[PDB]
RNA sequence: CGGCCCCCUGGACGAAGACUGACGCUCAGGUGCGAAAGCGUGGGGAGCAAACAGGAUUAGAUACCCUGGUAGUCCACGCCGUAAACGAUGUCGACUUGGAGGUUGUGCCGGCGUGGCUUCCGGAGCUAACGCGUUAAGUCGACCGCCUGGGGAGUAC
RNA sequence: GGCCCCUUAGCUCAGUGGUUAGAGCAGGCGACUCAUAAUCGCUUGGUCGCUGGUUCAAGUCCAGCAGGGGCCACCA
């Protein structure tokens, strides 16, 4: 997230535009996800658990 | 209480100043509802300390109190099952009874003879910052910065 | 003794402790400052207060370098995230980017065992 | 069974046509393959981590937490032959109302059809119940394997 | 035998001849929790060994001993 700051504008709508890119890139989430290590049959009963709870 | 139902009792102003403050002053003061007892020490302090520094009569009292009262306390607060302290904001009618309260119980710890005195001298040192209220007021604004970091 | 007026600061954030180093653009480091070496120990340390205390101390410490413009990347998830900027801007620093430059294994090595509290 | 490229190689499906003429199904003994951990000989070793050492928590803590850390995890060849090896549901064939999706072929003019595999709900019927329900635990045929109260015991010789 | 390190709260370490005796270490009282454990706040405190020196100005500079300390040296 590369936010370069242009000209005539304060320093919140740079911090805000700055926020919102890493919201979407979804860095937190991989950060989160790395922390630990998960078992194979682990993630694969819990990705199928989420699936149907969604539906 | 889980009802949110109580309210707000009227009070009377005292007789020869109509002011409402000395009249919660005089109930804190109060023991066994002897009132009577409570008002004439009340009066003869007031007069003693007007005497004395010849400023007014009830001037100087609003300055001792306004000497005291404090703006931050110390609660506790949890957010993930650990107990904290934190600090908060005071009410202005908390902040006079606080007030109120820490003078009378820095008075009744002396060595004087009379009640009356020991008033006195409280209230001359909290306008001249050298009672034990102040002491008590600076203590809780140095534990209320120290726990800054838990502010929400 | 030198001028620069043009900076980076680096932002080393984690859910433990945060850390702040201004430095030239050729990675010749000026001046540094930790949440922990603050005053802050134990559970406070991990709080955006101490972040932004890091900060401006951090940066109080730079002032003889004539420092006018900084750009901030950052890498780590911790609390100290947010906080840290907001100080440097209360300073008066120019600001010109903001990045994020978290380490990310596009695999990789294996991550330790889950913790059984 | 998962980054990208090349070489060698097994199967499945659809579309019209031709050819052989029952050459089929199941299978006791027999043969082959078969996760991980483990064993033998020779290599390699970042990260992780049985055993082991220290620091804590505790009445105690040969643990759960923290700091370290060796076999092992990786490669070549050779053994081992076991798992909640599970759809807790043997293989082959025929017949029996519907609704909503996914993936991959083909014919005619976005529309009208036609095959393969796969996910969810549900009718008759079945079942002790839960439930299954054209991918049956529904209605029938061929063959194989297995069961006969709980322990002792999948143990002794 | 010769050079050289210093002597300070209940304890250990700091302290420039002027207008400092400095902190940490145990305890006491409060703060939070229904209440401990862990955290936070305020504090009970000092003969600079004895003595002397020059010196307006000395824990401060010099030491005499003593105490606790190394090396140099060693053919009654
Ligand atoms: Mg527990
Ligand atoms: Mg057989
Ligand atoms: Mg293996
Ligand atoms: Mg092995
Ligand atoms: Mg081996
Ligand atoms: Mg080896
Ligand atoms: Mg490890
Ligand atoms: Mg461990
Ligand atoms: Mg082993
Ligand atoms: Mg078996
Ligand atoms: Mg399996
Ligand atoms: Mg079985
Ligand atoms: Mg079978
Ligand atoms: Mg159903
Ligand atoms: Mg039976
Ligand atoms: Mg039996
Ligand atoms: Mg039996
Ligand atoms: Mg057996
Ligand atoms: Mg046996």
């Amino acid at each position: 997230p590369v936010i370069k700051v242009r000209e005539n504008e304060p320093f919140d709508v740079a911090l805000r535009r700055f926020k919102r890119s890493c919201e979407k890139a979804g860095v937190l989430a991989e950060v989160r996800r790395r922390e630990f290590y998960e078992k194979p049959t682990t993630e694969r009963k819990r990705a199928k658990a989420s699936a149907v709870k969604r539906h | 209480p889980r009802r949110r139902v109580i309210g707000q009792r009227k009070i009377l102003p005292d007789p020869k100043f109509g002011s409402e403050l000395l009249a919660k002053f005089v109930n804190i003061l109060m023991v066994d509802g002897k009132k009577s007892t409570a008002e004439s020490i009340v009066y003869s302090a007031l007069e003693t300390l007007a005497q004395r520094s010849g400023k007014s009569e009830l001037e100087a009292f609003e300055v001792a109190l306004e000497n005291v009262r404090p703006t931050v306390e110390v609660k506790s607060r949890r957010v993930g099952g650990s107990t904290y302290q934190v600090p908060v904001e005071v009410r202005p009618v908390r902040r006079n009874a606080l007030a109120m309260r820490w003078i009378v119980e820095a008075a009744r710890k002396r060595g004087d003879k009379s009640m009356a005195l020991r008033l006195a001298n409280e209230l001359s040192d909290a306008a001249e910052n050298k009672g034990t209220a102040v002491k008590k007021r600076e203590d809780v604004h140095r534990m209320a910065e120290a726990n800054k970091a838990f502010a929400h | 003794r030198k001028q620069v007026s043009d900076g980076v600061a680096h932002i080393h954030a984690s859910f433990n402790n945060t850390i702040v180093t201004i430095t030239d653009r050729q990675g010749n480091a000026l001046g540094w400052a930790t949440a922990g070496g603050s005053g802050f120990r134990g559970s406070r340390k991990s709080t955006p207060f101490a972040a932004q205390v890091a900060a401006e101390r951090c940066a109080d410490a730079v002032k003889e370098y004539g420092i006018k413009n900084l750009e901030v990347m950052v890498k780590g998830p911790g609390p100290g995230r947010e906080s840290t900027i907001r100080a440097l801007n209360a300073a008066g620093f120019r600001i010109t980017n903001i990045t994020d430059v978290t380490p990310i294994p596009h695999x990789g090595c294996r991550p330790p065992k889950k913790r059984r509290v």
